């Protein structure tokens, strides 16, 4: 059977009832590498660790993503202006910030 | 003064407070309800039984004809049968082969136990609550059986408490139940002239000794057997013993929050569910000044030990130097911890033990003595039962089991994106402005 923190109790036969209730004593270390940490949340608290992992792991995806972006949009925006010239001179760029 | 505070209604489980004012010493408060009581107003609807079919004795007429006496009795039947020859051990009874008849007649009575092996079928609503309290305010110790009605005040020294309404007006009891063997069962009971043949209530009677029966249990008569005297019948079979093959558990064995359900009067006891309000009334002369009061100075918190389990599984020592001897309202205004004693003796100089239980794994908490308000940190760690036979006497707060590597994690994920984010808009407006500035 399961027994929670809000308790549970079982008579078997003409015994008194016997009540119990659960305490936080999940398998994994808290203070330790992440995926033993990982294991003592998702032990505890499920559907808040796959929950919350997962929109952590999504907002950083979306982030990396979007500063590769920038930094990509402004190369070229940095770039382009020196890069069609017809005979293409750009010691300024890669001096400044080595952009290529 | 005037006071307004609320505690769980859990049964078995102190309580602490403290009351402060703005020019006099705090006052500690603890309420320790030791049973918590909900009893319905019933109404008995009926009593039902197991049923006795009674047969008067055969009415035999021998070459004659009779007729059927009118139906008075419970579901009492007459019927007149024809063509009988009845047998007794000195021989035959008629000599007449033909045209003699007999008049059987049945009816259905309470059984001769129906005093003590019964059923009472009640109507059960408008609940009441009962708390007995242990209560002590301002090291003044009572035990009172208040009424969580909001209406009643309790009185002592001169000291008033008005404790209700309860918070969750929610009752184990249904409209409808049945008392039998010292249990209640949930019953949708036919009512009293409705009972059915072969169920629950085929027969009933308004009280256990009542002059009324009202029955129903499908009694027909047969044919009685060549050369027999008897009054052959048939029934649905007892409803009340159909009922006890098929009760199902009472309500101290299916009913929720924990409920113990007991009989005269029907109550139900320490039911975990909702809260308490408490209105106090204090008198000022249990109040003492700040200047009476011992006033606390150089106190420092350790924790030198924690386990997070639901007992009090910390220790916290305090090292003070007080003005003088005294009795400090040892108290946390915040919910990190709960503290086994709501009153620590304290003397001029040494070190003072307090037994706390938190669910923080990282605790931080500020612990309110005499007049200080002492900080306390440390670490917990996890306890050796899985499994215990205690509620938790702490409170659980959404981040309270998160350890610090986790916070670092998280910041890692949240918090260092945004300036990876930050560093590319920089990084954008800065190229931007470059170029815009080097058109001209
Ligand atoms: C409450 O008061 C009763 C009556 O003196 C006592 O028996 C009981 O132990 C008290 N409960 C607690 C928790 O002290």
């Amino acid at each position: 059977f399961t027994v929670t923190e809000k308790g549970w109790e079982f008579v078997w036969g003409n015994h008194p009832p016997k009540r119990f209730w659960a305490q936080e004593t999940a398998p994994g270390n808290p203070h330790g590498l992440p995926h033993e940490v990982i294991t003592h949340y998702y032990h505890r608290y499920p559907m808040s660790t796959i929950l919350g992992l997962s929109i952590c792991a999504a907002i950083a995806t979306v982030s990396v993503a979007a500063s590769t972006w920038l930094f990509c949009r402004s190369r070229v925006a940095c770039l382009t202006p020196y890069r069609l010239t017809p005979n293409a001179r750009i010691p300024f760029c890669l001096a400044v910030l080595c952009c290529a | 003064y005037e006071h307004a505070t609320t505690m769980p209604s859990q049964a078995g489980i102190s309580y602490n407070t403290i009351v402060n004012r703005a020019g006099y010493a705090p006052l500690p408060i603890s309420i320790t309800p030791t049973k918590i009581k909900l009893i319905p107003t019933v109404n008995l609807e009926y009593v039902t039984c197991h049923y006795k079919t009674g047969m008067d004795s055969p009415a035999i007429k021998c070459c004659g004809s009779q007729e059927c006496t009118p139906t008075y009795r419970p579901d009492e039947q007459c019927k007149v049968f024809t063509g009988v020859y009845p047998f007794m051990w000195g021989g035959a009874y008629c000599f007449c082969d033909t045209e003699n008849t007999q008049v059987s007649k049945a009816y259905v009575m309470k059984s001769d136990d129906c005093l003590a092996d019964h059923a009472e079928a009640y109507k059960a609503h408008t609940a009441s609550v009962q708390a007995f309290l242990n209560i002590t305010v301002g090291e003044h110790s009572i035990v009172t059986t208040v009424y969580v009605n909001g209406e009643t005040p309790v009185n002592f020294n001169g000291v008033k408490i008005t404790a209700g309404p309860l918070s969750t007006a929610w009752t184990p009891f249904d409209r409808k139940i049945v008392q039998y063997a010292g249990e209640i069962y949930n019953y949708d009971f036919p009512e009293y002239g409705a009972g059915q043949p072969g169920a629950f209530g085929d027969i009933q009677s308004r009280t256990v000794s009542s002059s009324d029966l009202y029955a129903n249990t499908n009694l027909v008569l047969q044919r009685p057997k060549a050369g027999a005297i008897h009054v052959p019948y048939t029934q649905a079979p007892s409803g009340f013993e159909q009922w006890k093959k098929d009760k199902a558990p009472s309500l101290k064995f299916t009913a929720p929050f924990g409920c113990e359900i007991y009989t005269n009067p029907i109550r139900a006891e320490n039911c975990a569910v909702g809260s308490i309000p408490l209105a106090f009334d204090i008198p000022d002369a249990l109040f003492t000044r700040v200047s009476e009061t011992p006033t606390l100075s150089a106190a420092e918190c350790t924790l030198n030990e924690c386990v997070y389990s639901s007992d009090f599984g910390g220790i916290a020592t305090v090292k003070y130097s007080a003005s003088k001897s005294g009795k400090c309202a040892v108290h946390v205004p915040s919910g990190t911890a709960t503290l086994k004693e709501a009153a620590v003796e304290l003397t001029e100089q040494g070190s003072a033990t307090i037994h706390f239980s938190t669910a923080n794994i990282h605790p931080e908490f500020r612990l309110q003595i005499c007049t200080s308000y002492v900080t306390c940190k440390g670490d917990c760690h996890p306890p050796k039962d899985h499994i215990v036979t205690h509620p938790q006497y702490h409170a659980q707060t959404f981040t309270a089991a998160v350890s610090k590597t986790a916070w670092t994690w998280l910041t890692s994920l949240l918090g260092g994106s945004a300036v990876i984010i930050i560093i590319g808009l920089v990084l954008a407006t800065i190229v931007a402005m470059y170029v815009l500035t080097n058109q001209k």
